[PDB]
This record gives C-alpha cells, structure tokens and sequence, in this order.
C-alpha cells in the first residue's frame, strides 16, 4: 500500500544573481518629492473675528497653504491654530512674522525641522459589496450629471455581469463575502491602530487617527473596497523632545 | 533536624542493633529460619539472652508458629527469615494474619541494596509481593532508619486491628555499622489526623453511644452478636459479662469470637453462622435490635446479604430497633450490612463507657421462651454411635472436652481447616478467652501443630490440643520434629477420615457425590510420629475410645493420637447457597440413611 | 491560637438610606437650559470659501462651537462640521443662509439623526503631581505662598529620588489606565511628562480631561468635532411591523 | 470469526477442553471450594493425567520438575486463599529460573470481590511481581482466550510462569455467546513492517560476531540455560566448538548442554566452579554467552569479571558476545560488545557457515589443560577409620547410576550438597540436571523429583537432597507412593545446614547461630509414608548400598551419614574475581578443625 | 490535553486512517474501491492544486 500522496508545490528558490537582480529593481527614487512641508503653530487670543482674520490673511498675500485648523486648549481665551505650507524657507518665514505681527496672536512658533507628533483624523464610509457593485454604485449616480442613456448601457451591463457581481451570486455567498471584506477591512486597520465604529448590511465605518503620510497610506489600501464617504481632518501637531541615553549625550564632542 | 536524637546505638551493627530493638520491644521469642542475605542478624542474635528461638523446618511453620503465639499471649510474633524462597514462604502466615487480625512483624532478609532489581541471587520483590497482605511493609534503606523502621512495624501491627507488617532487611544494612545519632520517635500520618481531630471525634463517638444505649434500652428482642475484636482487650469478656447480665441480652459469638463467653451461661446462643446451630441463627433472624461487637459480617457468618436479619431491619424503619455496630476500624462499618448507629474505637472501652446508660432488665420471659424453644427443638444433632460401628467424630470432640477439663490445667485448642475445625468448635464447651485458635478468615490448611507449638511457647504449663484433620495435618507435618527441637509437649489429634471432608461434603450435596481428588494417600501417622521423636497413639475401635483419650491427655512430652472416624459425614446445620440463616439444613437419621445408599450406588461401592 | 487579622467590618444599608443616597446625588438641570445641533457643509474648494462661511456666521452673532473643515477624497471638494446650539428656527436661519453661497452644494442638518461624533485631544500632561504643577503655574504666572508649596510633602522637593521615580511610574499608570478606558493612548514618554491622544465624543473628551485634570495638564489640543452618519439601522423585528400607516 | 463449539459448556468444562488442545497431558493441582466446578469437570477426565500432592508449593515444584524434564508447561491447578498463596514460592523460582509455566488458580465469586471475602487474597496483586503476566477471567467468554494467552507467554521468549485467576461464578457460568480465542498480544502487535529492519539487524549482528570469533586466539564458550530451550541446542554447541575449537564453559543451569567427557570441556563456572573455568573466562580475549546472563554467583566481583576480554575490547580484538533472546538481559550486567538478539540456537545455525574452521589451539589448550592438570576438584579424601565424606557419595552414585544403561535425571536441593551434585557428577546429557539456581528453594528436590518422573517414567530419577533441604517439604513423600513416582531419594545427612554453617565457620568467626535443625528418623520416615528406607554409616557399606538403592524397584530412599563442617572449595566470594578463588588445601582445613573445636568447645 | 491536528481537510485524514489500518489488519491489498473512494474527491489535496 502507499502513502496518500500529496502535490508537492515546491516553491522555487532565489540565487545570488536573480536576488540582487530583483532588490536593484525594486529601488524607488530619492527626492522625488521637493523640500518637506513646514508646519507652523499659532497661539491665538480667542476673540470673536480670528479665524476670518488669520486665514484671510494668507489668502489676501496668496501663501499657498495646505491645511489649516483651530483647536482649542484648556485655557480660557487661548486657541491654537496648526498652519501646513510650502515654498522656500524664505517666503515660509515671512508668512510667520506676517501672522505673528497681528493684534489678537501672541507668538507664532515654526515646528519644521523639529521633532513633533503630526496627526490627523479620518472618517470613512467603506462598501461592503465588493469591486463591481461599486463601479455600479458610482457609474449610477453619474449619470446624473453626465445626462447620458444609450451609451452608458455598454458599461453597466458589461458591470452587472461580472463573476462576483451581487446580482449573478447566491443570497448565502454575499453574505460570506460581505463580512469577508468585513474582516479584511478590520485587520487593515487594527494594523494602522484604528476602529470600526459602524457596521451595516451593505457598509462600515472605520475610525482612524495617525500622521498624513500613514493614513494617505491607509485610505489607498481601503481604496479597492470602495470609500462611499469620507471625512479628513487638516493638521495638527505636539511637539516631541528626542530621549538619548547618557551614553550619547555625554558625546559632547565640540572641540 | 529538631526531634530527639539517640546515641545508644552508635558503633552497633544492624544486626545488633535488631537484637537491641526485640528486647526493646519487650520480645520474648523469635521465630525463623536461618539463611544468607539475613546473615549478619543472626551473627547477632548467637546465643542472645534477650529472648528465646524456635526453629522450624519450614519458614511456613514460623509464621503459623508465630500466629499461634501471638493468639495466645496477646504479644506481636516476631518472624526472622531470610530473602528469596525464605521470604516467599512466609506470604501464607500473612495473608492468613491479615483476615483474621493477628499482629505480626516479618523480618525478612535482602539481597544488598546494590543488587536491587539485577535479578539478584534469591532476590524476590518482598515488599511488592507483601503489599496487599500486609497492614504495612517498607524496606530499609539504611541504618539510621532501622530503630525508627522496627518501631512504626510493632506499632502499626498493635494499633487498631491488629496485623502482620513486613520489614525487608538488606544485607549490607544489617552489616553495616551505625555511626551517626539517628530519630527514634514514630510519626505515623495516621496520628497526625487523629491529634488534629482528637476533640471532635472523642465526642462523635460519646454522641452515637449515647443513641445506642437509648436504642439498647428500647429493644425487646435484642441479641448480642459478639466477634473477634472483643479478645483484643484484658477486660473484654468480663464487661461482655456485664452487658450481657445487666441487660439480660443473649450472646452469640463467631468462630474467632469462641471463648470471649461462658456457654454455661443460660444467655449462651453459642455459635451463629453457616454451620452455626440454629438457636443462634434464628435469634439473630428474628432479633428486633443486632448489637455487633467486635464483628465484620463475614460472608460464612451472614448467609444471604438480602436475608440477613428481617426483623432487625424493619425494626430500623420504625425507630424501634436495628443494628449497632461496635468497630476499631470504620473501613467494616457499612460494608456488608447498612448500621443505624456507629461506634468507632475499642470495643472494650465503649462498653465500659456505656455500662451508666444502660437501664438494668432482670426478665425477658417472651424473648427467652422461643430460644429455649430452639434450644431443645434444634440442639446439635447427629447420626450417635451404635452397637458394632466406627467412631463418629462428634463424638469424639464431646470426650475430649470433658476429659481435657477435667485435668484441671489451662486448655488451648488449635484446629486445621475442615470438618474437624466445625465440630472442635460446635461440641467443644468454651468458657475461657484465647483457649481457641483457628484459622477462618483465610482457613489455612497446616495450621493446626505450627500453631499449636507457637501457642504452647506463650503457654509453657498450658494444655495445648490440636485437633487437626488428615488432610490439614498432610500440609506441615515436618513440624513434628521443631516440636520436640521446642520442647513444646503439644497435643496432637488426627480425626482420620481419609479424606478431604469438607469438600467432599459439598461433592456429596452440590455435585452428586463426584468426588474428584479429594482423597489423598494418608501415611502410617503412628510410624510417623515416631520417626520425628513423638508418641503415637491409635484407635480404631469405639471401645479403645475413652480408655486412650486418657492416656493422650496424661501423657507428658508431645504424644500424636489417631482416631479413625466415620467417612462422608456432613456437617449440619449449613447455611449455604441463597439460602438465609432461618433456611439452615438440619440433621436428619433417614436422610443420611439414604445419601449413604446412594453414595454406594453412584461411587460403585468405593465410597 | 489565633492568626490575628483587623476586622474590616464593612457597614450595609438600609432600604432608607439606600434611597436617601441616590435621592441626593441624582443629576439636576439648571435656570436657562441649551440643546446641541449639528450641521453638516458641502462646499467646493475655491479660493476663499474658510473665509466666507466663518465671516457669514460671524456678521450676524450666531453661536458657533467649531468649524472643522474635513477634506473628502474627492476632487474639489470639502465638507464642514458647524456645531451650533439655540432655538430650531434660529439654527435653521443659519443653514439657509451658508447654502445661499454659491460654493456651497448643500448644507444637511444632523442634529436630530444618528451619528458619529469624534474629537481629537493631544495633551502633554505632568507626571510630577500636583504640588509640582502648582510650582509651575506660579512660576510662568508673571512670595510666601512659593515657600508653603514646596513645603508640601508630595513635592518633588523634600522626597526621595526613589519615590520620585516610582510616583512619575505611578502617574504615568493612572494616566495610561484613564486613556485605555476612554480608549485612547500613551504616544510619548518623556523624564517628566507623557503626551496622550484620543478620540471621541466631545461630552467625552471633556470628561477625560476632567479626570486628568489633577495629573497637570501641561498642553493640550482639541480638534473640534468631525461628524459621519451612521447607515441607517437600528431594528430588526420592527422593521416591517411597526404598523404606524 | 467467532468461535462457537464452547456454547454450552460450563467454565470448567471449557478448562477440560483447552487443556487437550494446548497438548496438556498432566496437571498437578489440590481442590477447594472455590475451584469445585473445575474439579467436577475434569473428574476422571481421560483427557490428562492428575497429579495429586499434600501441599500446593509441592504442586508448583511437581510442576517445574515436570516442566524443565520434559519442555511441556507445567499446568497448576489449586485453589483460592490460601491455596494460592502456597504456590507463590515456586512462581517465583520458576521466573527466576524462567521455567514454562500455567498457574491457573481459584477465586472467590465475582459478588463477593472487594468484600473481604472467605478464601480471598489479591492473587493477581501478590503474584504479579513473580509472574510474566497475571490476569483475572472477568467472564466465561474470556476465559478461552486467556488460556490461549496465558500459554502463549509461558512459553514465547524466556519461558516463565503465568497466573489465571478463576472466580467461582465464572467457571460455574454456561457458555451462550460467540467468542474470540485469538490473542492480541501488544508486543506482538509490533510486527508490522518492523519484522524486516530488525531481521536485518540481528544478521549484521552474526557477521559482526563470526568476524570477531574468527579473529580471537582465546575464545570461551559462557553456556547458560538458554541453549537447553531448543532441541538442537546441545547439538550447534558442540558443532561450533569442534568447528573452532572452543572450549566451552557451563552454569549450574547449563550442565547437561555440553559432553564432560570431551577434551573441550571446562566444566562449571562462578562462585564454587572449578579453577580451570574461572581462570579460563578471566583470561579470554573473546567471551561468547550463550543462553546465560551473567548472574552474580557467575561473575563474581563485577569489577574483575573477564580483564583480558574488555582489554581486548579497547583494542578491537575480542570482548564479549551475548546470544539472548530477551533484550532485557542484554547490557544489564556486563557491557557486551556484539548483541544477538533472538534464539541462541537458530542464531548460531545462521552463523555456522561464516565461522573459519580451526585445526588447532595449541598454547591455549596447553594453558587450560595445565590448570585442569593443576586445579582439579580436590577435597580431604576418606581414610582408614574415618567418616564417609559427601564428595565420594557423588562419585560413587555417579558411576552406579551410568552402569544402569538408563536416562538418569537428577534433581537437587539448595546447599553444599547441590554443588557437590554438580561438580563431581559428570554431565553428557541435556536435560538431566534440574535444580533450583535463580532463587534457591530449599525442598525443591524430591517434588521436582516427582515431576520429572512423571514426564520421564522410563527415566531413573535421582533426588540428590540435603537432610535440612528435604525436611521442608517431605511431605511429598507421600505423594511419590501415589502418584507411583518410582524416585530415588538420597540424603547427604550432615546434621546440619552446611552451606550457612560453612559462611559463618568462614566468615562468622565459627558462630553456629540456629543452623543446626533436629533431623528426623529418615528410614523410619521413608517407610511410614509407604517407601523403603536405606541408611549407610560406613564406608565398607556404602557401595553394596548404592546399588541396593538404585536397583530398587519404586519408591525409595537412601540416608548417607556424611562428615560434618566440610565447606564447598572452590570458593569465590566477597570482592574476589573469579581469578581470586580459594582452592583446597589440606593443612588448612585440618587447622580450622582444631579451631572450630576449640570455639565451640567441642560440640562441632 | 494535547493533541496534533491537520490541516489538510477531511479527505487525507480519511486516507491516513486507511493506509495504517491496512498496515496491521493485512498483507493483501484489499479495500481497494476505498483509497480510490477517499481520494479522486473533491477537497482532497491530491486534486487541489
Ligand atoms: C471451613 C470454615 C467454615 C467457617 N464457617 C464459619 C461459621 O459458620 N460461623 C462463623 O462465625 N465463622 C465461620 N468461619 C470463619 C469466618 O470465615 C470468619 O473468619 C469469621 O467470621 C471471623 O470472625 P470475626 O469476624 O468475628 O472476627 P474477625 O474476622 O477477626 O473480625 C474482627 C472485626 O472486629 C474489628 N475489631 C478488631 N479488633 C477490635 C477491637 N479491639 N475493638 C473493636 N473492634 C475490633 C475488626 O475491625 C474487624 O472488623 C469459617 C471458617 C472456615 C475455614
Ligand atoms: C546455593 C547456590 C549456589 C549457586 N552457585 C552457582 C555457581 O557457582 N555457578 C553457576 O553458574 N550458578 C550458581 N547458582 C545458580 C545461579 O544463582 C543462577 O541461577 C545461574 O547463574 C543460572 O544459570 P543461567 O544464568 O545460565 O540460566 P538462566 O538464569 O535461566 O538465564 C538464561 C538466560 O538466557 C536467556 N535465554 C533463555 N532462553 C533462551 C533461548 N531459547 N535463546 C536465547 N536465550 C535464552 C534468558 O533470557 C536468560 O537471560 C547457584 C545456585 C544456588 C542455589
Ligand atoms: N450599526 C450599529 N449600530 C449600533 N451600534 C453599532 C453599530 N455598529 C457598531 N456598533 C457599535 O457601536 C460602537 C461604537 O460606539 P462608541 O464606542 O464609539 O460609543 P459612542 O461614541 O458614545 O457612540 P454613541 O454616541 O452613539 O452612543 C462599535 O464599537 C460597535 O461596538
Ligand atoms: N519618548 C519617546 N521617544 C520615542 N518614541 C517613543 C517615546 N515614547 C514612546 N515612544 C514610542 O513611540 C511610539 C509612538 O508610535 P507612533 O505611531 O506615534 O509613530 P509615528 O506616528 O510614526 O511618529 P514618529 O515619526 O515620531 O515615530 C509609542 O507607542 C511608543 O512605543
Ligand atoms: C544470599 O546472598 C545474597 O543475598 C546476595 C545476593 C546478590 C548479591 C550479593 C549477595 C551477598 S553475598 O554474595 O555476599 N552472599 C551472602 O551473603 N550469603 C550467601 N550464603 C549462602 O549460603 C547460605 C549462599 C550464597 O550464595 C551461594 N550466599
Ligand atoms: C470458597 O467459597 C468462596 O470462594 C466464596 C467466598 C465468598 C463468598 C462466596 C463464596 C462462594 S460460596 O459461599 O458459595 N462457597 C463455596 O462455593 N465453596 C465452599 N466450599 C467449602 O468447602 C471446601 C467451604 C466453604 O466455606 C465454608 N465454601
Ligand atoms: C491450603 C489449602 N488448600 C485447600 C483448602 C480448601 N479445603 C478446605 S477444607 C479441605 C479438606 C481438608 O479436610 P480435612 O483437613 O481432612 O478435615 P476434614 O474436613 O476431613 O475433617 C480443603 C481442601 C484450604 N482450606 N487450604
Ligand atoms: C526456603 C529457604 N530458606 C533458607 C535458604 C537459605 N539456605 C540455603 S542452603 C541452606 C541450608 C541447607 O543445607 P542443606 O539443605 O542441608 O544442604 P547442605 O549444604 O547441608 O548439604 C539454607 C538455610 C534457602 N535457600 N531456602
Ligand atoms: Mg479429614
Ligand atoms: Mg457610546
Ligand atoms: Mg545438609
């Protein structure tokens, strides 16, 4: 008699040549985005007219600004405002002792090239259907403004008979692949450190806090789902102090 | 280590220390057989005027000659063999003690602790084999455990119901020389519980005897079922005296219980059981209130579990009676019968302890009328001699007993196991406590003479008879011989039937008379008795029967008397099958007539 | 013998006092009361537009808790979270008036819907307790009552180094088990302070910094409030049999 | 596959059916009430033959003796209590012995179990140290297949003792249910595909073995019992040691294995074997055991046991081989350095044809025949007026007995005159020395006597006992008339217990503690269990009398008054190796004469 | 408790039950119409790439 037999896969391994071959290839590129954004921190006396003042400001001298909020601390009459900026060091500097030279601001401080927590909030409404319907959903409701019949029909037809389609599955394997998608959504962002605040038949809320350039990250990897609705804050920042061991900081080699 | 610590024994040997430890244990006699792993004992005990030593032939013997000594004397019987076949011998002795409550502490040799489990020259695994017929049995490991070892055995086998406990000796332990202060002082898990628990349980058992005198004082029919455990204390027959007078309660006895009761008592009911007589075993049938003192309801003794004791049983569903049962042990207490009081501890100190409870009765005329009834409607019956026939056994017990109280000396009985052993019990008056010594919770065949002489070793001055069978006296007569080596001038007698009668008796009755291998080829025991060194007497004629159990008694030294008896003679009454103690089978001369007839008919005139 | 051991003895209530406690603890409204609404903006993204619905507001008194202007992964397109509080037709003058703008698509009202408000609070907050945050505030607050201050036992000052160490450790726990509980967390740790980030209600937002209050807030940051609707769904047996037609 | 021709039948009619089909044609047993409807089934049962002893240890004994003279299992059938207590000591020799046997005792009814009943003892818990395996027959659909295991064991690997335990209710029980008689034996359960890379081992293991054989230059056959259990045993031994020229060695158990009347022979080995042997084994460059496992009255002091044959070892020329059929027994002992695992005798039929044949071993038989020539078995002879000395018994009887013309067995009890029995007999026949070696049961030689004699009725068997031996069962005497065991009793009466007395006269500074037992009136004894009784106390009588003895026709026996205090030479005990023996001399046992007299003031 | 479990699905566990059972029962190749019963099914790995 013999052993049940089993198909041995046999995964390929890499040699020394085709390795570096493929790590070489695999190299992005350096500077392919400009100088980094500076962020600045106004601390502003909280009276009636500031945020039209300040941010009018920045657009009556056409400082391109990314983002801009207010938030308010616990102190009574005290706001503080987190600016988001690009240009050189020179046009950005004169954008701070614009905004510092105003009545109701007490100091406006540069958080570039300083180690601080950046963060940011995002709200975002995910399908739970799957690929094709949210081409469905989207192509449906433009439409209505595209004021186009006839030729629209070559695409939500060649969309609603496609394998995975809702309309060509099972009522039981919908309901798998809605909480297998579930499930997919809620690893991805307990891995960001996120939550699901909502859950319905056809959609989820996810909750996620974190700096721009990991949730810019996050939003693209939710992205295939299809985002029905999304909320994202602008900016805002605590600045850090950097620990060193004793060790590193006794380096006090100035000679 | 913070208990006490002797230096009496320091620069002793094991064995030395062993001959020290007998007479510390307050030993008056050893008996064994000599051998090699157990040689530096003996080396020790040469010519030791601590205690006396009987030599046997057979390691067998030691032990059933210890048995005897210790049924006798009240004191532990000390057994000092050796290892291998010396210790495998002894297992028999144990495991009879061990049924029948006999203290006894086994010495045996080891090979030494370096040969341990190599398949060793006469190496056996003692304490394994030992362990289930055994209270307890440990092997000793080294030298300074040897004094603490010795005294958790003589104490376990003393304790609570007493029994055997074997101590494996190696030999190197017993060689080597002690040379450190070493703990002597026991600490048996068993008093730890007991001193935890001390005031709680003295007044749980103060409690239950306060229920059983109220119980004892309520009954009409009560009957005293009085066991074994009541000979383990000095004062014990005499307060059964007392209970048994105050309450005017009558006792009957089991078979190790015979001798703990006058039966010239009027309140005697003698021997109750499966070959017990009738006036006891309806007694306890239709007893209302069964107080078991010092019993373990032996199969051989209840009869049917389901039948046992009607009366008393609904007597215990109306509150107005039942069973109270006495024990050292709560492992017998509710195991055969359901009891509706318990009183753990001894016997003897209970009933000393009960004696202000129990309200005086001088008159139970309704009571005593129906087991005075019993008494001359179903007394002990057989088929009496006649006019030109051969000797009936009964008969010959009835003789004996008259002929040995009339010496005027202190009579111990020693039986075998068989037909034999019934009649010595049933046709023999008993008055005195520990005058019988038999075998019955394992009933060892060849316990008659080694008994006999160990017990005639506690005994010097007392008359000690062996009534022994032909079949039970062929398992160790070689101890014939270690009689006269003892100087014990023990009594023996041989009712020769030639045959194994007690199953025959059940061949004849549940097997149609198919005697298979049941009787053996006896050997001239009168040429026998000689050749060991003894006296032998023969009778085969009724009339030689009186004039030579004289002679057998007035003999001084050991004298072995023959007596052939009738062959294929029941013994009745018999309680056996499904049957209840009230469903005995009794004597009758006209079924004997045609069993006999028959017998011929189907054995062809052989039997 | 006897082990010793205190009895503790814990009192029990009766059915009167029982009810005498929770009589007088009960929560209680006040003279002049206020309600919470929430409105929701869809502008596009041209020049100007954070100007004109905070100057629209502004030009005519309206009360104005927070803006919020969230980015939506569109193109050209913004949304807005306007926390308001006042009379039904007074709220409703407002959302008429910012949807008359022409950058603005729609304003929707969410004050009376099922929804998901969050707010965003970083706060450094002190690990040397509260004698050392009342030395710190005196002394950015620009006598004898310095001297009393950092005669106080707990002070940093007059205390071993050990139990220094150990009370910031202490501290650093009961702030770590607040924002756990509130279900936010510890980002930064520092020698003297540790940052915290959570995400809430504002109800709840505030009632963390309550809690963390004692501990020395020594910065902090509230985002606003961003608003996202749940997907209508609540009951399920209800759902066709109701019966109110 | 279910067994149907039992239904019907009560469970001792099954017993009386299962002893046919196991061959069974003799049972030694004693009734009781617990084995009754055994007994009432097997009541004249034309089937087998019974046996009826006075004791039941005698029945265990009757058993062995039956056992190890015919290779048929001994069958034993007593009952329960005490009747199974009584047959622990010959289980326990016959495991240590490793003798084939089925000891099926009586029990007490299944109700009655854990009641502390009449006549009940753990069997199965106090047997199960001495047995190879133990069971209680829960049921009368069982007790067919237990049978068929309980023989199974008794005699597969190293033959021992089995215990089957039959509760009254069961053997009472009719049959009325299919059964299974097959055995599942775990062990056996092991050959699946195992069978072959385990056959390839133990022929690795042979070449391994021949190759070392061939390349020793002073090789020693170490003969045990393991050789006895096949029946071409004796004739592989010598084909080999003719073939290569070994000379052989045997143990007490081995006697008979090999012809003593060949020029090869090197008699018995360990504590009182002869000079020639020991001095022999301790400077072998290459030991082959065969059937033996190295026992401590073997090898003596561990330590010193064969130098030449480990240093040969370390050098890769020699060392020792072990053929075992257990692998228990193998390095439990000694470091072997080639196991041949299985059968020695179909083992060494395997290996036969790759062992180089030799002509000669010259200077290594001119060692051996110089201590031969130089270490005989010497001892104080007899002279002009003094007592008959146990030594010539031997000699004399040993020579009578081989002018009969008839199969001689001899059995022995335990003590000097079992060694005597041994040293100064000569052996050339298997299966004709059986004595008690593993554990050393005293009593031992006239009921195992009686067993050989009822496997051998043609056979002359001789009892070569000692008086304190034979006075722990001379019961059986009796038995011997029954059973119509023509046996031949004879006592090396010393009047003493000689082999303890000779440690303490050695050891003991001459201290008699208790070894001295008051023997009976043997002829007197003989003729009252129904014999004829023989007594010599003179040397002029001695050999009219042995002949009168063995020319006897039945039961007999033959009490030889022998010198007392004459201790068993050689002797290797203590930390001494086989090569620091201590051999006869006779100024020094003259001198410890006149030293024992004078510290036992003339008593010994 | 501690126990070894696969991964592999029902249909192996089915055909490695069989292949040691047919290790101790017999020599012969019986039970054929079963390991060709037990594999050729449709989540045995066998016909799972
Ligand atoms: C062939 C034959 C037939 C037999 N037939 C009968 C028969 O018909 N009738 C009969 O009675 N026997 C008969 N026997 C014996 C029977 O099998 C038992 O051995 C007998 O019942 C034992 O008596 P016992 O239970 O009273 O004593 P034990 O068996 O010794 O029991 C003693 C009990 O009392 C307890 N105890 C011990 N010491 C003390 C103490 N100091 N204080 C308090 N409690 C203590 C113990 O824990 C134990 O439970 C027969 C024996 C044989 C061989
Ligand atoms: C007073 C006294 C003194 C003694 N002194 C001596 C002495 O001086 N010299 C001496 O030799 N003995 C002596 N003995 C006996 C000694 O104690 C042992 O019993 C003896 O060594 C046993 O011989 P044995 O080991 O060869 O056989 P066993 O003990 O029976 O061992 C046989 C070995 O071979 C194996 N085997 C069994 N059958 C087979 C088979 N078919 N195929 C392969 N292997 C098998 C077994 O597993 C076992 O390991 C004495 C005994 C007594 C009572
Ligand atoms: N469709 C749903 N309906 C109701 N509850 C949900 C739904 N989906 C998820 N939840 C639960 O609501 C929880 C989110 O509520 P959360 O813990 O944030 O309290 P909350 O902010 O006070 O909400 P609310 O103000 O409505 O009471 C989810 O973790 C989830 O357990
Ligand atoms: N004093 C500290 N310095 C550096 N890291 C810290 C310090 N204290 C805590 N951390 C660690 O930094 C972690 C913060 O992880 P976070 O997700 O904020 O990384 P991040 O968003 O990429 O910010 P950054 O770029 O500064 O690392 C804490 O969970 C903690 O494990
Ligand atoms: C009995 O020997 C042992 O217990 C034993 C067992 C295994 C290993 C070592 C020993 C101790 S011993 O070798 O020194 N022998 C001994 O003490 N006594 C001794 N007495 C004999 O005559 C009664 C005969 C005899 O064996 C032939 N041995
Ligand atoms: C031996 O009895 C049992 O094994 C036993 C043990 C406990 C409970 C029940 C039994 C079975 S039994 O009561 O029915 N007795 C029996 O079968 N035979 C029987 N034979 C006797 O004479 C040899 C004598 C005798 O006890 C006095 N018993
Ligand atoms: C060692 C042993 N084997 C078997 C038994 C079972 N048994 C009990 S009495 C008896 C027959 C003995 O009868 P006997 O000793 O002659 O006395 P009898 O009944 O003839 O008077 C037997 C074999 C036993 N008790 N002990
Ligand atoms: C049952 C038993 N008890 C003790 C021993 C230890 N032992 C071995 S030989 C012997 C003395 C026997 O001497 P004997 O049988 O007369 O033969 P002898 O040496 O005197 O010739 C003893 C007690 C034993 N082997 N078996
Ligand atoms: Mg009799
Ligand atoms: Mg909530
Ligand atoms: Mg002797």
């Amino acid at each position: 008699a013999t052993r049940p037999p089993l198909p041995t896969l046999d995964t390929p391994s890499w040699n020394a040549n085709s390795a570096v071959s493929s790590i070489i290839y695999e190299t992005p590129a350096p500077s392919r985005q400009p100088r980094k954004q500076h962020v600045l921190n106004c601390l502003v006396q909280n009276e009636p007219g500031v945020l039209s003042r300040v941010s009018g400001t920045l657009a009556a001298r056409g400082f391109n600004i990314d983002s801009l909020v207010v938030c308010n601390t616990e102190v009574k009459d005290l706001s503080r405002m987190t600016i988001v900026l690009q240009g050189q060091d020179g046009v950005i500097e004169q954008a701070r002792r614009q905004i510092e030279d105003l009545v109701p601001v007490y100091a406006v401080l540069d958080y570039t090239n300083s180690e601080i927590i950046k963060r940011e909030l995002v709200m975002a409404r995910i399908s739970l259907l799957g690929t094709e319907y949210f081409e469905d959903l989207l192509l449906h409701h433009h439409t209505s403004t595209n004021a186009g019949a006839a030729d629209s029909q070559e695409l939500v037809a060649e969309i609603r008979e496609k394998q995975f389609h809702p309309a060509n599955l099972p009522a039981s394997e919908v309901l798998r692949l809605k909480h297998e998608h579930l499930n997919d959504i809620t690893n991805l962002t307990n891995n960001f450190g996120g939550r699901v605040v909502d859950i319905s038949e056809t959609s989820c809320i996810v909750e996620l806090s974190a700096k721009p350039t990991r949730i810019s990250a996050f939003l693209k990897l939710v992205e295939p789902f299809g985002v029905l609705e999304c909320a994202r804050s602008g900016m805002m920042a605590l600045p850090r102090t950097p620990l060193k061991t004793s060790t590193e900081e006794a380096a006090d080699e100035d000679e | 280590a913070e208990p006490d610590m002797d230096t009496s024994f320091v620069g002793l040997t094991g064995g030395q220390i062993f001959n020290e430890m007998m007479s510390r244990q307050n030993v008056d006699t050893v008996f064994g057989y000599p051998g090699g792993a157990i040689l530096p004992v003996y080396d020790a005990i040469h010519n030791s005027d601590k205690f006396n030593f009987v030599l046997p032939k057979h390691e067998q013997g030691a032990g059933h000659m210890a048995e005897g000594y210790a049924r006798a004397s009240g004191k532990p019987g000390v057994v000092l063999v050796t290892s291998g076949p010396g210790a495998t011998n002894v297992v028999t002795p144990m495991a009879d003690a061990f049924a029948d409550g006999i203290p006894m502490v086994v010495f045996t040799g080891q090979v030494p602790t370096s040969a341990i489990g190599t398949d060793a020259f006469q190496e056996a695994d003692v304490v394994g084999i030992s362990r289930s017929c055994t209270k307890w049995n440990v092997m000793v490991k080294s030298v300074e455990e040897l004094p603490l070892r010795i005294n958790e055995a003589f104490e376990i086998a003393t304790s609570g119901r007493p029994g055997p406990v074997l101590v494996d000796l190696p030999k190197d332990v017993t060689a080597a020389i002690l040379r450190n202060p070493i703990p002597t002082k026991t600490t048996l898990p068993s008093n730890a519980l007991n001193q935890l628990t001390s005031r709680a349980q003295d007044e749980f058992v103060m409690q239950s005897i306060n229920k059983a005198a109220d119980l004892i004082n309520l009954a009409k029919k009560p009957v005293l079922y009085v066991g074994a455990g009541i000979l383990n204390h000095a004062d014990g027959p005499r307060l059964l005296k007392e209970l048994s007078d105050r309450a005017q309660i009558p006792v009957t006895t089991t078979l190790q219980g015979l001798g703990s009761f006058d039966q010239e008592d009027p309140k005697s009911l003698d021997m109750l059981g499966m070959h017990g007589c009738a006036t006891a075993n309806l007694a306890v049938q239709n007893a209302d209130l069964i107080i078991a003192v010092g019993a373990r309801f032996d199969d051989r003794v209840t009869g049917n579990i389901s039948k046992f004791a009607p009366e008393a049983r609904r007597a215990a569903a109306e509150g107005r009676g039942g069973i109270i049962h006495f024990e050292v042990s709560p492992k017998n207490i509710n195991k055969v019968v359901q009891t509706q009081i318990a009183v753990e501890g001894d016997a003897t100190t209970n009933l000393g302890k009960m004696m202000s409870k129990i309200f005086p009765v001088k008159e139970r005329s309704e009571w005593f009328a129906q087991i005075n009834k019993w008494k001359k409607e179903y007394p002990y019956a057989y088929m009496e001699e006649t006019p030109g026939s051969k000797i009936k056994p009964q008969t010959v017990i009835k003789k004996l007993s008259k002929v040995a109280n009339d010496t005027g000396r202190h009579v111990i009985v020693t039986t075998g196991v068989g037909q034999h052993q019934m009649w010595a019990a049933q046709h023999w008056t008993w008055r005195n406590p520990h005058t019988f010594i038999t075998s019955g919770g394992l009933g060892t065949m060849g316990y008659g003479l080694p008994a006999a002489i160990g017990a005639q070793v506690a005994k010097p001055e007392s008359l000690v008879i062996d009534i022994d069978g032909d079949a039970s006296f062929n398992m160790t007569l070689t101890e014939l011989s270690s009689a006269v080596q003892a100087g014990t001038p023990v009594k023996i007698l041989i009712l020769n039937n030639e045959e194994q009668g007690m199953v025959t008796q059940w061949q004849s009755l549940f097997y149609e008379h198919r005697y298979s291998h049941t009787h053996q080829l006896n050997p001239d025991f009168i040429k026998l008795a000689e050749a060991m060194g003894l006296k032998g007497l023969r009778v085969k004629k009724q009339e030689e029967l009186d004039a030579k159990l004289k002679e057998f008694v007035s003999t001084k030294g050991p004298v072995l008397l023959e007596v052939e008896v009738d062959k294929k003679v029941p013994v009745l009454p018999m309680v056996a099958g499904g049957s209840g103690l009230d469903e005995f089978i009794n004597f009758d001369p006209e079924v004997e007539r045609q069993q006999t007839e028959l017998r011929h008919k189907r054995t062809g005139g052989k039997h």
